[PDB]
């Protein structure tokens, strides 16, 4: 799918039970390959260094008649990564709504032991 | 009238005559779209005072840890469903440093909010009630019989009604339109509630008070409230519209207190 | 002496030319006869401030729950026993809603306070040195070899020295006059220690501030420091006399705050 437009286009869909996982991927800009040719990624490799608060923005491409809620969580290294949406609310999560707004922010905030991480 | 007082004791007296969010912790549900807040019976959560807490042990706030936003399962609304209870605080005995908090602690003293989302299409039709009641001494199915504490609340299932009664010989009576009390369902609107309209409301939101009559209260052997589901008008749709329309429960600790550090529970 | 700068940065410079008890939670240990508490490098173990705290996530502190005595095991003292070490914070990883705290943490910063207690007769004879080791790290005992993580520390248990040399595959080298870094064991007196001489002491109280270079760190992959008892003096008594001399560790966790919270740990 990255030779053509579909790299873009995170799919949903109606589901028969709840709870399941629509995307997910590691917060490494830079190293990790699907943030890393990104206009952030492509600027902190030509450094070896970074340190402050990403922030993510959805948009909802639906149509105006459906409805739906997301649990978007953030969860700090540890150990380890989870595996459930039991799991996944015990970290930092927003709820959002797709019939209220279609753009949703999420400030992914500096968790780290050092004052500056590897790129 | 003449209000005189021929005895010493008072006992022997005579009568008297959009963006709206909430952010708690590292969690956020969005959203009310200006809409309303039901606050329990007009009393805000708050901690103990001091003409209050007869225990002496000083008291653990974590005020963090364990008062974010817990996500509880997710149930299915069909045509032929009568309803859920959730009995707390079995329902987050489980969860996170909250449900870490009552094994270690005697007693403890919290307040909640439940914030009950079911989004649905313009097309599909429905009615929920979403209510809270303090002290609901359920009635067994099988009468002069005892019946069991997991027929009452699992740990964190959600247990449901049904649209008949119930024969059976270790559980409550869940003839829904008794509501499990032996009293009339529509009455129930006494209690803080709010309905789910599903053309117009899409959610609600509860926040509960510590209501008990001691100041603080073993969480391990008292249920304090239970939160009832109850859909009064049945979910309609067309064959062709989306045939599963869940329900999702987030519950909330507030101002969460324990007292009577000890060993790990329950025994 | 000119000193001018023709440059401009500064890594382009040149060079620059009875009763007293202690109160901790729902937790008392008694006594020091009025002898002596030893603090740290001089500095008392407090929380972080704002010119520190990388992080932006609200810390958990609570003060009451995981800041009280918590009793270690006891060990057997006897003439042809060489020392112990015990590696903090995994000798408490698994005490009370100390432990219960790191599990669900991401970083972890705390201070410690230490208390050694080993009592004996006036006809026993013998020294204990109580030390406290910043990142001690230890090497192993077949050279070229790497070496498990259940031979430096298991949870809460007091690894131990030898008077010979170690031969393992897979364990530390503990050779106690080398203790356990290569180096003399007598200049092990630049770290917070206290010596217990059996005629006169009858205890050793440390208290520990937050050593490291980072202000908070993760408490399940680093040991901050270990904690070392090694006889310099051996025990001596007649036959006659008690022959059982245990000694007691009890320590407490002082000021700990804890950020990034998820799920349990530790993968």
């Amino acid at each position: 799918h990255v030779n053509s437009m579909e790299a873009y286009r995170i799919p949903v869909r109606p589901q028969t039970s709840s709870g399941e996982q629509v995307f997910g991927f590691q917060l490494q800009p830079g190293h990790d390959s699907v943030l890393k040719h990104t206009l952030l990624g492509e600027i902190l490799n030509y450094y070896a260094n970074w340190s402050g608060s990403m922030k993510l923005t959805f948009m909802y491409c639906g149509a105006a008649m459906a409805t739906g809620k997301f649990l978007i969580a953030y969860s700090p290294p540890g150990a380890g990564v989870p595996g459930s949406r039991r799991d996944a609310m015990l970290g930092t999560h927003v709820i959002w709504d797709v019939g209220l707004q279609s753009s949703c922010v999420l400030c992914v905030p500096w968790i780290s032991q050092t004052n500056y991480r590897y790129v | 009238y003449t209000n005189i007082n021929y005895y010493k004791d008072s006992a022997s007296n005579s009568l008297n005559r959009r963006v709206r969010s909430i952010t708690l912790g590292n969690s956020t549900i969005t959203t009310q779209e200006c809409a309303n807040v039901v606050v329990g019976y007009g009393v805000w959560p708050t901690y103990l005072s001091d003409h209050e807490a007869t225990a002496v042990d000083q008291p653990t706030q974590p005020d963090v840890a364990t008062c974010r936003f817990y996500t509880l399962e997710s149930v299915k609304w069909e045509s032929s469903s009568a309803g859920w209870w959730w009995k707390f605080p079995e329902a987050l005995s489980d969860m996170g440093l909250f449900g870490q908090n009552m094994q270690y602690h005697y007693l403890g003293r919290t307040g909640y909010t439940i914030h009950v989302q079911c989004n649905a299409s313009k097309f599909h039709q429905g009615c929920l009630l979403v209510v809270c009641v303090p002290e609901a001494e359920m009635g067994a199915a099988t009468t002069d019989h005892a019946f069991n504490h997991t027929k009452l609340s699992n740990i964190g299932q959600a247990m449901e009604f049904s649209a008949k009664k119930s024969t059976d010989q270790t559980g409550p009576q869940t003839a829904v339109h008794n509501a499990g009390m032996g009293v009339a369902v529509g009455n129930l609107t006494i209690f803080p509630h709010q309905w789910i309209n599903l053309r117009t409301n899409n959610s609600a939101t509860i926040v509960m008070p510590y209501i008990n009559s001691v100041p603080m209260d073993n969480m391990y052997r008292h249920y304090n409230f239970t939160l009832m589901v109850i859909p009064f008008a049945k979910l309609e749709h067309s064959p062709q519209a989306s045939t599963y329309v869940p329900i999702t429960v987030t519950v909330a600790p507030m101002c969460a207190e324990y007292n009577g550090l000890r060993l790990a529970g329950h025994q």
